[PDB]
């Protein structure tokens, strides 16, 4: 296809980011109404940390890119994970790959 | 196979946790002796390498540089660096392709041990892998070459996050190094079958499914940020895009060169920024089936790839995605 | 799967109905992006009427849901038409089957 | 074949355009009387199968109702009628499906002419085909019973859009008839499907690909603002909306039952209220091939759909859906 250029390329880009941060938005929202109507468990970074490590290293020492990694990743991509316990498996497995 | 080579391996009372153990075990002399000289081993023949890269890109014209290859497992990044950075290809060639800084490349050594077989896991050995690539990335970091240039480096990891982007343009920034990244994107099926055909004799990684799928949403989900953060600084470096068309051949999608910004594939570019997530939707239990492989192969041409990711998949036939490559992973 | 009900079905549909309203909204903005840089003739309804009925039986005599409902149609759904008189073709195909 | 039979049958100086032609030929009068008698003829057979109908109905101790099956062409709408609204089946089952608000009805009796064959295309009886169902509904507005009770009628249409759902609304609130709506979704392939295996000789319509993508289209955007206005409204009637998943059967999805709102399938409903599109794609240039078929044939288990959907994409095979729904469309 043709290829997008200066202000076209600019305009696309700054009108995909917005489509894509409302869905961004979006997954998250309907993900914590799903897992209320489940009686999944309410995510505690706390807890989690308490039986896995989630710091990367402690290259993630901020609680706010890792809260908000960890239970964007435990509501959006795990949303048949019941429990802080199941997602401590998932995250260690995570940690033991590159 | 479980006890981790850090813990076999450690000396003494072992911080729990993660950081704590990364700090103890970060200092080369808590490891007993034959493990610490493995260590120097390794990191002695990295250096060579990469040396060798390093001399051979500026003997080529190469300003101090950060080769960055941004994108999931088994996305066809290596081909990419191979086919689209003629200057870094032309170094590899010289080192077989060593040299980069990646926890993986130290991961077949430590998993023999000098004993001639493998006999820890991939997971095994992970941690320590990674502590030595980032002893070996430290000392890279202000490596000179014979000119007394600071020496051009490859990170060759997912990158995936914003924390890990925004570090190494800060190491670049700090170091006076250009950074020229390749970001590298295929569906994420594409990726579990690139799993399922890397054989255990090989080098390259066998994670399980959800290494495969959290780096796929990661990748995708920080990709507009890490483009923006050429859009916002022309001096920074190149950014270039390469997404998956459906005949499996790789496209320029978008790209930051010089500082002019052009989307090459807006169709590709619109899919490949998004995660294409749903509230329950569960790619890991569907099952490998006659027709997922016709249907795969329906879109593979050359006829050496459609044989060797027929016969991966045949391995696996009646599993969900997620039970064949948790099995597959389990392989030495 | 279990049956959202109550306030959790209310509020689901409330959230997927601002999700959709995004991507409606986006879907548009990125088309006419799209339209102007392989240039696409700008949509104009008064010209495409005196080609082709777009009345739906004098049912849609307003040009409000009328504009919207082609202008929509002729950017998001037929990037490939390139002119007002390639989509006349297709309006009228439209209206020859229920 | 061209010309329309509104302007063979229509008495002369047809105004040209959309209204002024709708008007002049609403009325009964500007057309030859051959062609007049025929209108009467058909419409006096659609009145006895409507009244059959609402008497049935009335008789089961049906309320008033419009009875409005919305949904896009070959999606299964006849089918969920049946088997999920069985006061309705019971109906049906004593006109043999006659006696619904549609103009497809009156398409093969229009293109036969009482000729003893067809000799006039969909397309072209559709305008007519228009009118009659107009008129026809016009009639049935306040047709009443035996018992003087305002008739039930059916509304069997795509009923995408706002203004045709406020419209038949609005019709329901002046006549007293409660609205029992039932929304059918399928993927946009499975109509395409469903279309290509809709034979000549029957009198399901089959319309080239625009018609059925952008009537996919319109009902995936439109649904969630009728949805709504029963949300509002627990006086209006009743709202079911059936998905299909990925085995073909149909299942509810969400409802509005005695004012109650639920979700019954929330990753459906997530998928089924959106059109999923992009920038440029294209199932139109989609080209029908082996795996195609057997991508199909996967997820249809039962023996008679399955060796019908498969003779009915063999004859296109090779061409795209646009050139097979199009050809398969010319056929009369």
């Amino acid at each position: 296809m043709k290829t997008l250029t200066g202000a076209d390329a600019l305009e696309f880009h700054k009108k995909l980011k917005e489509r894509n941060k409302a869905l961004h938005a979006s997954d998250l929202e309907l993900a914590l109404v799903h897992a209320d109507a489940v009686g999944k468990e309410r995510f505690d970074l706390e807890e989690l940390e308490k039986i896995c490590d989630t710091s990367d290293a402690g290259r993630l020492t901020d609680a706010k890119e890792r809260n908000d990694i960890y239970e964007r990743m435990y509501y959006v991509e795990y949303p048949n994970v019941m429990t802080l316990k199941e997602f401590a498996h998932i995250v260690e497995t995570l940690f033991s790959w590159s | 196979q479980r006890k981790g080579t850090d813990e076999i391996y450690g000396l003494g009372s072992l911080p729990s946790a993660g950081p704590g153990r990364w700090e103890y075990l970060a200092n080369p002399g808590n490891w007993h002796p034959e493990r610490r000289k493995l260590h120097e081993k390794l990191l002695d023949q990295a250096r060579s390498s990469a040396l060798t890269l390093a001399e051979s890109l500026e003997s080529d014209g190469c300003q101090p540089t950060l080769f960055a290859l941004r994108g999931n497992t088994a996305t066809g990044k290596t081909r990419i660096a191979t086919k689209k950075i003629p200057v870094l290809a032309a170094a590899l060639k010289k080192t077989a392709g060593k040299g980069c800084v990646n926890p993986d490349v130290f991961k077949s050594s430590l998993a023999k041990s000098e004993t001639g077989a493998k006999i820890f896991s991939s997971a095994q050995v992970h941690s320590e892998s990674s502590f030595l690539a980032d002893r070996f990335e430290g000392g890279l970091r202000s490596q000179k070459t014979g000119s007394g240039a600071i020496a051009s480096i490859v990170v060759d990891k997912r990158l995936s996050r914003e924390y890990e982007i925004d570090s190494y343009i800060q190491l670049a920034k700090e170091t006076g190094r250009k950074v020229e990244l390749c970001d590298i994107d295929a569906p994420l099926e594409n990726s579990l079958v690139g799993v399922l055909q890397r054989k255990p004799e090989g080098e390259d990684p066998r994670p399980p499914y959800p290494v495969v799928s959290s780096g796929f949403v990661a990748v995708r989900s920080n990709r507009m940020y890490v483009i923006d953060r050429f859009i916002a600084d022309p001096s920074l470096g190149n950014y270039r895009l390469f997404g998956t068309a459906e005949d499996g051949e790789k496209v320029m999608v978008a790209s930051v060169i010089g500082g002019e910004f052009s989307v090459e594939n807006a169709e590709l570019y619109e899919k490949i920024t998004s995660p294409q997530l749903s509230v329950t939707g569960d790619l890991a239990d569907k099952v490998i089936d006659k027709e997922l492989i016709d249907r795969l192969e329906n879109n593979i041409a050359d006829p050496e790839r459609a044989a060797k990711t027929r016969a991966a998949l045949e391995k696996y036939s009646g599993k969900s995605w997620s039970a064949a490559l948790a099995a597959h992973s389990e392989l030495i």
